[PDB]
């Protein structure tokens, strides 16, 4: 008595986002592997959400001038709503998913020359720009710039929000926002230039992502 | 053969003047060990490069170059640029990508000011073919055979802020130079100036 | 798993190569006794396919009378087959020949009759060849045989014609001198020259004008001719060890299979 | 003697892909961390390319007759190019991304009643559908459907390009292509289906992502 | 060699040292002598050591 | 590619130098590979290899031999009769062969001054002088029955024991001249 072997009926097969229970199995063939090359036609990495979430996006640009007066808002950004953008390479790890936690890494370059003189600060602020004080602003995570010491700092800020993910069709509010006010004026002789240059440079850190979507 | 290929050699020249918008496309650079542009009236001389003579008597070049960017500022010239290199052929649209589109493709940053003023910027092997034959020897196009694995725009990632006793524009010297460089299947082939 | 998925219906990968050596030799009866569960199968089943096929009561057939293995490709394409012919003319003609492994490149313009189905047996080649010409007609010619790569400027293929290109650039590439009467023969390697990795069979579009083929041979000729006699060569290419072949491919029908 | 530290000058700061050289250098400001939870809003796993890059795509779907004569070309469909679409999940990680090595799983779902008989053929063509012989074409990797033991089979073929790695932005020549030929012709009684439905999923083995674009 | 910039003032300058001739090798690759290079804004005075390059 | 000369008479006695000089345009100097590797770099020691052809009407007896620097020689490149008599070219060294036997020359160049190395962009009396190193001259002879041209072709390779200094900023894209 010799038995001839058949083939499967049932077995759990898909993926875990993806699955289709047959009621008719059949082995998938396969054939060669994943062969290395000891010559690459390219030098880098493969690319990852590590490397792709965590880059810095240009996400605001600003010319601070002399004529803004004192505590005058230059600049109010938001910060992810900004990040989510299809200029930028986040778009592609967003648009596919809805709820999402991560951390905020703000990176701010100014540019004086020296014969200028002032101060400009960039503070991160959740919620709202309320009845709270603008010189009480330090108590948040925020950035001193000057004309004397140094012109570009970077900041990182938690994720901050009541509910437990952030939901990017429909949020609720915006987790955070970035402000510019004039910390102090910007002061020059004859002949100095009465400008200076700004960036905002912004990128995510410990990204999750959960909730796909077929939809755009 | 190696003497010639990793000293820095000018390759090209481009200054960076004070009025100009902040995004704004200076120079790109066709990024391949053929590229150079000087001349000279006396003598009367096309000015070649120490790599474009050495690259040039082969059909195939690989290497990881390494672009040297020399700023002559003053001490107080400040301000930043962006070198963004964007991978592929020598031919794509790239001065159709935008600052913060640009902003997506791997880059680097650069204070004018500062205690340097040469950043080496090491190209990687980003090529769908493992090497890149001499196209320049052919008088044709055809999808399949390049002449470059990528091209990098200057851009203007910073205004530049100076006073009125010093200059309004810093010039940028582009040295070329190379790690890890390898060439096969001679020729020979006088190269022909890349007039931007 | 590493991919976190399942799989429940038994197909896989298909159609690996070289499943046994076709020369025949001793690994009594094969078959008989034991009734025969490699007759009835599932071929459905890729692994009840794979099961030892019989149906009769068989024995050992025995060995083979020649020790040559008649079916491996090394000592079958030893034995060179055609590939072009061509005349000359007039003095210093420069003639050019590519070498175009397209199916789609009738012959004689492309491959001919038993280049055209063995190069169309698989997808992905790789490897230098073995070209074999012979130097027949008018003797006392003094002419000249060169490579070109791709990529790299030659002459325009199958045009018989005056030569465009300078002598540095014949000199620096590489090339052979020799006349009609020293030796009369060349077998030469064809390097693989190229900045792509392999070279493919058939293919479609601009792929097929650039991916299929890898090297090009073109000939000058000088002391041609004298009292008129016509100088003729013909092209024999051949086999060498390097070369490995890739993805085994349908063979074509019994209608593009030309011969000359 | 005692000496005051300062602030640091310079310094290689900035992404692996997205770096830049500042010569006036701060200290990023980092206040909590990633907190843990306890309680979780959603019972997913968190989203990566392993659960993104490897999920089954509907990329082609027919519906084979009785009328289709022998060996007749049901379906003549590309099998990476269907894959790069925006409506798939794979859109968010084959636009920020140029040149790409990967492998091929596909998965063949029809359904026939057993009052049906006939057979279908899908396989997997590299190049060309040339003057290589459709009797011939057992030598590809390849499915063979029939309507007596089994309705769902799945291949898994390798990457067969002649260059190094894949260009979407312009390709040389699609690297694999699927055909479906009429194995054996629908036959049917009575009142029995004239009909059956046919299905192809696709999915990415081992993805490597290359050569980052700004542009779309 | 010495020379002396006010940091008003921005340039570059090159001394290279030349055995043989000012021939038709290049001006943008003379990067391969033991040469010096110049600049408004980082040092004003460099040295060079260079051997004895002749033929008898 | 070195050069390329054709004889026309009985007797014929052509000469031709090998000069390293930039100044000396193709044909009468280096042509192109020759122009521009050759002056990559200051300072030249080591002998070369010499591979020519024997191209056109066959049967004729000629002769080639070396002749160092200081040491007499004929006009270079000019073909004309030979001034030098036989005990001068069979002292120093020379080959014999015909057409018809083996119809190839691969030869080495040796490595004979009296100075001790040689340049490649020199001028005044010194480029005429310290460049060049060498010269190769052939006469022929039984050239010519019914009238066919013999043509000849230098193409120079290299050996081992040569070594290279200095290595030299190469040549515009104007002097690369090629034949």
């Amino acid at each position: 008595e010799q038995m001839i072997q058949s083939v499967d009926r049932t077995a759990v097969t898909g993926a875990s986002y993806f699955t289709s229970v047959d009621q008719s199995s059949v082995h998938t063939a396969e054939v060669g592997s994943h062969q290395i090359e000891p010559l690459k036609t390219s030098v880098d990495k493969p690319g990852s959400k590590k490397t792709q979430g965590e880059k810095f996006f240009l996400i605001h640009s600003a010319r601070w001038l002399t004529t803004h007066a004192l505590f005058h808002e230059v600049a109010k950004l938001d910060v992810v709503k900004l990040l989510y953008n299809e200029q930028f390479a986040v778009q592609g790890l967003l648009r596919y998913h809805t709820y999402a936690r991560f951390g905020i890494e703000i990176q701010v370059q100014i540019n004086p020359t020296p014969f200028q003189q002032g101060g400009l600060i960039c503070a991160m602020v959740p919620g709202d720009q309320s009845y709270g004080s603008i010189a009480s602003l330090t108590v948040y995570p925020h950035g001193l710039l000057n004309c004397n010491i140094n012109n570009v700092v970077r900041i990182k800020v938690p994720f901050i929000y009541t509910r437990g993910a952030y939901h990017f069709k429909d949020p609720q509010y915006p987790v955070w926002e970035l402000t510019i006010r004039v910390w102090s004026e910007l002061n020059i002789g004859t002949g100095t230039s009465a400008y200076t240059s700004l960036n905002v440079l912004a990128r995510f850190t410990d990204l999750e992502l959960h909730g796909l979507t077929p939809l755009s | 053969f190696t003497t010639w290929t990793s000293i820095p050699t000018l390759a090209a020249q481009f200054p960076f003047n004070a009025s100009d918008s902040v995004g704004q496309q200076i120079k790109v650079i066709p990024v391949d060990p053929y590229f150079f542009q000087m001349t000279n009236t006396n003598p009367d001389q096309k000015c070649i490069t120490a790599l474009a003579s050495i690259c040039q008597m082969f059909c195939f070049w690989r290497g990881d170059l390494v672009f040297d960017f020399q700023v002559f500022p003053t001490k107080y010239h400040s301000g930043r640029l962006l070198f963004c290199f964007v991978p592929g052929n020598e031919l794509i649209d790239v001065t159709g990508i935008t600052l913060k589109q640009a902003t997506t493709a791997p880059c680097a940053v650069m204070d004018i000011a500062g205690v340097q003023s040469t950043l080496r910027f090491r190209v990687p092997w980003i090529s769908d073919t493992p090497y890149r034959v001499n196209r320049y020897t052919k008088e044709a196009h055809q999808k399949g055979e390049y002449t470059a694995i990528g091209k990098l725009i200057v851009y203007c990632y910073n205004r530049l802020t100076s006073p009125s006793n010093v200059a309004h524009h810093v010039r940028v010297n582009v040295y070329l130079s190379a790690i890890n460089l390898e060439c096969f299947a001679p020729l020979y082939h006088a190269m022909d100036v890349t007039t931007q | 798993d590493d991919s976190g998925g399942f799989s429940t219906t038994v197909s896989t990968e298909q159609n690996v190569p070289d499943p046994q050596v076709g020369i025949t030799t001793m690994r009594m009866d094969v078959s008989g006794v034991q009734a025969p569960v490699g007759a009835i199968t599932t071929i459905e089943d890729p692994v009840l396919a794979k099961k030892v096929p019989e149906t009769f009561p068989e024995l050992k057939p025995g060995e083979s009378r020649h020790t040559s293995d008649h079916m491996s490709i090394y000592k079958f394409m030893g034995r060179s087959h055609f590939l072009c012919t061509f005349t000359f003319n007039s003095n210093n003609k420069e003639y050019t020949f590519p070498i175009t492994l397209s199916s789609t490149s009738n012959p004689p313009h492309g491959l001919p009759s038993t280049l055209r189905w063995f190069f169309n047996l698989f997808q992905l080649y790789r490897g230098p060849l073995d070209l074999t010409i012979i130097i027949t007609g008018a003797t006392d010619v003094d002419g000249m045989a060169w490579f070109t790569p791709v990529g790299l400027a030659v002459d325009t293929p199958w045009v018989e014609k005056e030569s465009a290109l300078q002598i540095d650039y014949k000199t620096a590439l590489g090339a052979v001198r020799f006349n009609t009467r020293r030796t009369g023969n060349i077998q030469i390697r064809l390097p693989w020259y190229s900045y792509l990795y392999a070279v493919s069979g058939a293919l479609d579009g601009l792929g097929d004008k650039t991916d299929s083929t890898f090297g090009l041979v073109s000939i000058q000729i000088a002391n041609y001719n004298h009292s008129d006699e016509y100088l003729s060569f013909s092209c024999y290419l051949s086999v060498t060890e390097q070369s490995e072949f890739y993805f085994p491919r349908a063979p074509l029908n019994s209608n593009a299979m030309l011969s000359t």
